[PDB]
């Protein structure tokens, strides 16, 4: 019964971290609806062409 | 379409350049006659291609046309009562197409595209089918062949064909996705068929042979391996296994073994009769046969085609036994193509992925709850032939680490005509403890303690054999010579079993429980009468030892009368002192 | 921020070469994304300036040169470890295989181990009861010791593995009184097992209640061989974490070291190099010392790691290199025998070739009980000259022995079926010793020549 308590508790600790992962998922999925979306897209593309010597082409969205 | 040209031809090995984009383990048609090959070891733009037929007269510059799918079998109705080559083409259709010789380049299909099966559906329109659910039913030789959804197909039924005569290929169920399901489907032979659950085994595999199904049993979902020297009694053992076991269907893989001992199975099986039902015996065996001088790359294909056919009939719900012999000939086939590849060999010349593939094959057995929801089982009996008659090989000591139930044939017991030639001292089985409750249920109540008494009598004999070869049967006492004689009469009249007498080629465990109980009763009251003081030499001449000796020859129908009679007489022979 | 090296050439069997990879460290783990999208694992061997080599874990089937790409992950192999993982099963790599969610790793550790410092290693001093009486009396496992179990083939080494797993405890009663709390753990590395042995283990642990203090690293035989090489590294680093940072006494059970060495031989042949004696690789001794010498008590640390590897000798010789090098690093062996197993005796240890090189500094006064080493010596010599009298009486006849040899005959034959034929019961150490004195009391006093006077005065005369 102690092992039953601890397995219910770890199955309960899993769902907290999963709903946190869902919040951050929908957060950076709805992230185009924020005015700093252009700065962050600019920024990470700058980091992509940054950390790769001899970088030639970029691929992105038309948006 | 990775159509390219041959660069180099050597043996059964064709390096074709001009093939960028072809994947590993793909079917290729090499040459103008469409010789089947498989891509391994691909680099640059080239591709090393092994060929399952013989290159002789190929020329460089012939075209290699890849197909883009791995080695795939066709699974469905019409494979029982069948014989196939390494890549599943029926040999009798070839014999009706070509002469009595296997000519290369021939293409036939693995099933009959004309024979009209009698469909009866079990799905209404609108049902929800997942993978492995049955669609309907086809009668086949008295089996009830249950047509499955392929294991990767999910949706809802748009339409169902009504019952009646059909060929194989007509669309019997069309899903709402546009996906149409025929009576058969392909499957890649290297990928294990999906499964819902692995059980644990609690039902034996009744071979028929007394020593196998008593002293070293093997459960229904169990691997089991049988090595032995040449001329030791492997192939006769596996023919008796395939002739008498209590399995539903039996897949016999002759992987690199001689042809007269496959024509034996073709000629003297249909005169026989399946013991469980009333069909002839040849209606329950699929027979895959790549012999010796048929080409050398197809042995790998033979082992995989056999195991994936067995997995199909497991998924239907049957209980399949697979007797695959000479896995070391498949290991040799791997050695020859790694010679052509100039890979580096492991010990003895075998390539390093040998044991990985032997594990990937023997783990495909084992008493599952299928995707369909009903249970089934594949049991594998693999014959292992050492290249020196030693069990210190890569094949043998890689196959004894992944199996239980290791039945080890020897040669001294084969040099004297003592069959089956099971070396008792080096054979074992790990399926005893789990088959305790089944034996206590369905054989007798005191069956395991009885058998462990047989085991300890044979152990005490093998302990005393040291002393008796170091002095003689001179200077053994009264008790220890009795242990010698009882161990000898077990070895001659319980374990020894010819497979040519009509009675005593199958031997049910009522009969084997009887013979063990006769020898234990004889032994027990003989040692009681030997402390009470007689000479052993007139115990060893009683008229009851011949009747225990002939106990094995009498019929399974008139046996319990014979058992009651000989138990009365074995009680009554010693009270006369 | 991944970085897919596409542009690969030459897939061959297990290997594949990547064109331009000067970023992968030697010994990295990599994702091999197929054309369709199934991800495989691989380990980077042989990085060079013009290509890098990847050994793919699993089968190579869907791979071609156009649509195939590798990607780095965790450039030296780490294990994400917590204290929480004491109810969990894992598969070589360290991913949960029981449906419970992944652990939150409070540390990440490199799975190759740093070697201990012999100045900072105190000596093994106290015992650990196993319940099995022929171990706990005649060759005691002490804490900080590695002692293997030399199985045969057909012998039930897995069952005695599970029995020591669910039955071993320390016992803080019979020391100097030592804070009963003293938590305990069993790390259980089964490498190269069947499916049948796996279902056996995950039923044998779940039925008792002894999965709530163990951890199981199981991989089947049809899993990748390089995962099987990584497995005892994983188990020993979890165990070494637990015992030297949370004061646990850990027992580690390494099942099937033969299957480890066979996987090591096949990966060493895949590495394109040349073997050594009898086909096994040259560095086999160092590669077994790397995973046996990660056990032992430490000066200052309260914890302790004890290590039972269970290995099947190939064709029943101790001159094979697997039991040769294992018994040449480890301390003693206990050895199963087919003879007692065929007579039907469980567990079939015979104590004549068995030995613990470290019992003598683990038992005795204050640690377990006063008479322990003397009882063990007397049992050994009395059974040892009972055996040859048994072998003698098959030609002499039972009459022509004396009274004294006859008493040794009855000693041997009641020994091997009351003291050894335990069944599946748990014999704590004093039940083992009272059966020991009841077995010795079929001999007269003063025949017991090794035991000193007081113990013969006090414990003799039972049963
Ligand atoms: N159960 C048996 N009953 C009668 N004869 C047997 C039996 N088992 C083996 N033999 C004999 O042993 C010989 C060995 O045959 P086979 O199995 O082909 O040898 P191998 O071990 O090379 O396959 C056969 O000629 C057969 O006569
Ligand atoms: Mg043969």
């Amino acid at each position: 019964g102690e092992l039953l308590v601890a397995t219910a508790r770890t199955q309960a600790r899993g769902e907290v971290l999963e709903e946190v992962r869902r919040r951050v998922r929908e957060a950076l999925e709805a992230l185009p609806q924020k005015p700093e979306w252009p700065e962050v897209v600019r920024k990470l593309a700058l980091e992509a062409l940054e950390a790769l010597p001899g970088a030639k082409a970029l691929v992105a969205n038309p948006e | 379409m990775i159509q390219g040209v041959i660069q180099k031809i050597a043996g059964p090995a064709v390096i074709a350049k001009g093939m960028l984009g072809a994947r590993m383990y793909d079917i290729c048609k090499v040459g103008e006659e469409g010789l089947v090959g498989e891509i391994i070891r691909l680099d640059g733009d080239t591709a090393f291609v092994q060929v399952y037929e013989d290159t002789s007269g190929l020329k460089v510059g012939e075209p290699v046309v890849s197909t883009g799918l791995p080695l795939a079998v066709e699974l469905g109705p019409g494979m029982l009562n069948g014989i196939y080559d390494g890549i599943q083409r029926p040999l009798e259709r070839i014999r009706e197409k070509t002469g009595i010789y296997i000519t290369r380049g021939v293409v036939v299909h693995a099933l009959d595209r004309e024979k009209k099966w009698a469909w009866t559906p079990m799905v209404k329109p609108g049902d929800e089918v997942r993978g492995g659910m049955v669609l309907g039913t086809v009668p086949e030789f008295g089996f009830t062949h249950k047509i499955l959804v392929p294991p990767d197909v999910r949706g809802r039924v748009k339409e169902v064909k009504p019952a009646g005569e059909y060929t194989v290929e007509e669309p019997v169920v069309v899903l709402e996705d546009g996906t149409e399901l025929k009576m058969y489907h392909t499957w890649p032979v290297r990928r294990a068929r999906p499964v819902q659950r692995k059980l644990d085994p609690n039902t034996p595999f009744l071979t028929g042979m007394r020593i196998l199904d008593v002293l070293f049993p093997v459960a229904m979902g169990g691997t089991a391996a049988i090595p032995g020297p040449f001329g030791s009694g492997k192939t006769v053992t596996q023919q008796s296994l395939a002739k008498w076991s209590n399995a539903d269907v039996v897949v016999y893989v002759g992987c690199g073994e001689r042809g007269n001992e496959m024509t034996d199975v073709l000629v003297e099986f249909p005169e026989l009769t399946d013991p469980k039902t009333g069909g002839p015996l040849m209606h329950r065996t699929v027979l895959i046969a790549n012999t010796s001088n048929m080409p050398v790359a197809a042995r790998e294909a033979s082992i995989y085609v056999g195991v994936t056919i067995a997995e199909y009939f497991r998924d239907q719900g049957f209980s399949v036994a697979l007797m695959a012999d000479s896995t070391s000939r498949w290991a040799e086939a791997l050695r020859e193509i790694s010679s052509r590849l100039e890979e580096m060999p492991a010990e003895e010349g075998y390539p390093p992925y040998l044991a990985a593939r032997l594990a990937a094959f023997y783990e495909r057995a084992g008493k599952v709850i299928t995707l369909g929801g009903e249970e089934g089982a594949v049991t594998i009996v693999g014959a292992v032939s050492p290249p020196g008659g030693d069990m210190s090989e890569p094949v043998t000591q890689s196959t004894l680490r992944i199996v239980g139930a290791f039945w080890r044939l020897d040669a001294s017991l084969a040099f004297r005509r003592h069959f089956p030639a099971i070396n008792w001292n080096g054979s074992y089985s790990l399926f005893t403890s789990a088959l305790d409750p089944w034996y206590r249920e369905n054989v007798a109540e005191d069956y395991p303690e009885l058998r462990d008494a047989i085991s300890e009598l044979l152990q005490r004999e093998a302990g005393l054999q040291e002393i008796v070869q170091l002095v003689g049967p001179d200077a053994l006492q009264d008790a220890e010579r009795l242990v010698i004689e009882v161990g000898r009469i077990i070895r001659e009249d319980f374990l020894q079993q010819n497979a040519y007498h009509e009675v005593d080629a199958y031997c049910s465990m009522k009969k084997a429980y009887g013979i063990m109980k006769m020898i234990l009763a004889f032994y027990k009251e003989a040692e009681a009468a030997i402390k009470r003081g007689v000479s052993i030499d007139e115990i060893l001449q009683l008229p009851v030892l011949e009747r225990i000796g002939r106990a094995r020859y009498v019929s399974e129908e008139e046996f319990p009368a014979y058992f009651e009679e000989a138990m009365k007489e074995i009680q009554g022979a010693f009270k006369a002192l | 921020l991944k970085k897919e090296y596409t542009g690969i050439t030459y897939i061959s069997g297990p290997l594949l070469f990547v064109e331009n990879a000067k970023d992968l460290a030697y010994g990295a783990i990599v994702d091999i994304k197929d054309g369709t999208g199934r991800v495989r694992g691989g380990q980077v061997i042989e990085v060079s300036e013009e290509y890098a080599v990847i050994q793919v874990f699993e089968e190579t089937t869907g791979l071609d040169l156009a649509t195939t790409s590798v990607s780095l992950v965790e450039d030296v192999a780490r294990l994400g470890v917590s204290k929480e993982m004491l109810g969990r099963r894992f598969n070589g790599i360290g991913k949960p295989i029981d449906g419970l969610p992944p652990i939150t790793p409070e540390k990440r550790l490199p799975i190759t181990g740093l070697p201990l410092n012999p100045v900072a290693r105190r000596k093994p001093e106290q015992f650990i009861q196993t319940g099995i009486s022929t171990i706990d009396v005649m060759n005691t496992l002490v804490r900080g010791q590695k002692l293997p179990i030399f199985s045969g083939s057909g012998l039930p080494a897995n069952e005695i593995a599970a029995q020591i797993a669910r039955q071993a405890t320390v016992r803080p009663d019979l020391s100097g009184e030592g804070e009963k709390e003293e938590p305990f753990a069993v790390v259980f590395a089964a490498m190269g097992i069947t499916q049948r042995e796996l279902s056996y283990f995950i039923q044998e642990f779940e039925r008792t209640g002894a999965l709530s203090r163990s951890v199981l690293f199981l991989n089947k035989a049809d899993d990748p061989t390089i995962e099987r090489i990584l497995t005892p590294r994983m188990a020993l680093t979890v165990a070494e974490y637990l015992a030297f940072e949370h004061d646990y006494h850990v027992l580690v059970i390494l099942t099937d070291m033969t299957n480890y060495c066979e996987a090591l031989r096949e990966i060493g042949a895949a590495r394109e190099e040349i073997p050594g004696r009898r086909g096994y690789p040259g560095y086999m001794y160092t590669d077994l010392a790397t995973i046996y010498e990660r056990a032992g008590v430490v000066e200052g640390k309260k914890g302790s790691v004890t290590q039972i590897p269970i290995l099947s000798m190939p064709d029943d010789d101790r001159t094979h290199p697997i039991p040769d090098l294992t018994g040449y690093i480890t301390e003693g062996q206990i050895q199963l025998s087919r003879e007692l197993h065929r007579k039907g005796i469980y567990p079939p240890i015979d104590p004549l070739p068995s030995l613990s090189r470290l019992m003598n500094n683990g038992v005795g006064k204050g640690k377990t009980r006063e008479d322990h080493k003397q009882v063990s010596d007397q049992l050994y010599s009395a059974y040892a000259n009972g055996v040859d009298i048994r072998k003698l009486v098959a030609i002499i006849g039972e009459d022509a022995l004396t009274e004294n040899d006859r008493r040794y005959l009855q000693f041997a034959d009641a020994f091997e079926r009351f003291f050894i034929n335990q069944g599946q019961q748990n014999r704590s150490i004093e039940e083992s010793l009272q059966i020991a004195w009841a077995l010795l009391s079929m001999l007269p006093q003063g025949e017991l020549k090794r035991i000193s006077k007081d113990h013969i005065g006090k414990y003799y005369g039972q049963k």
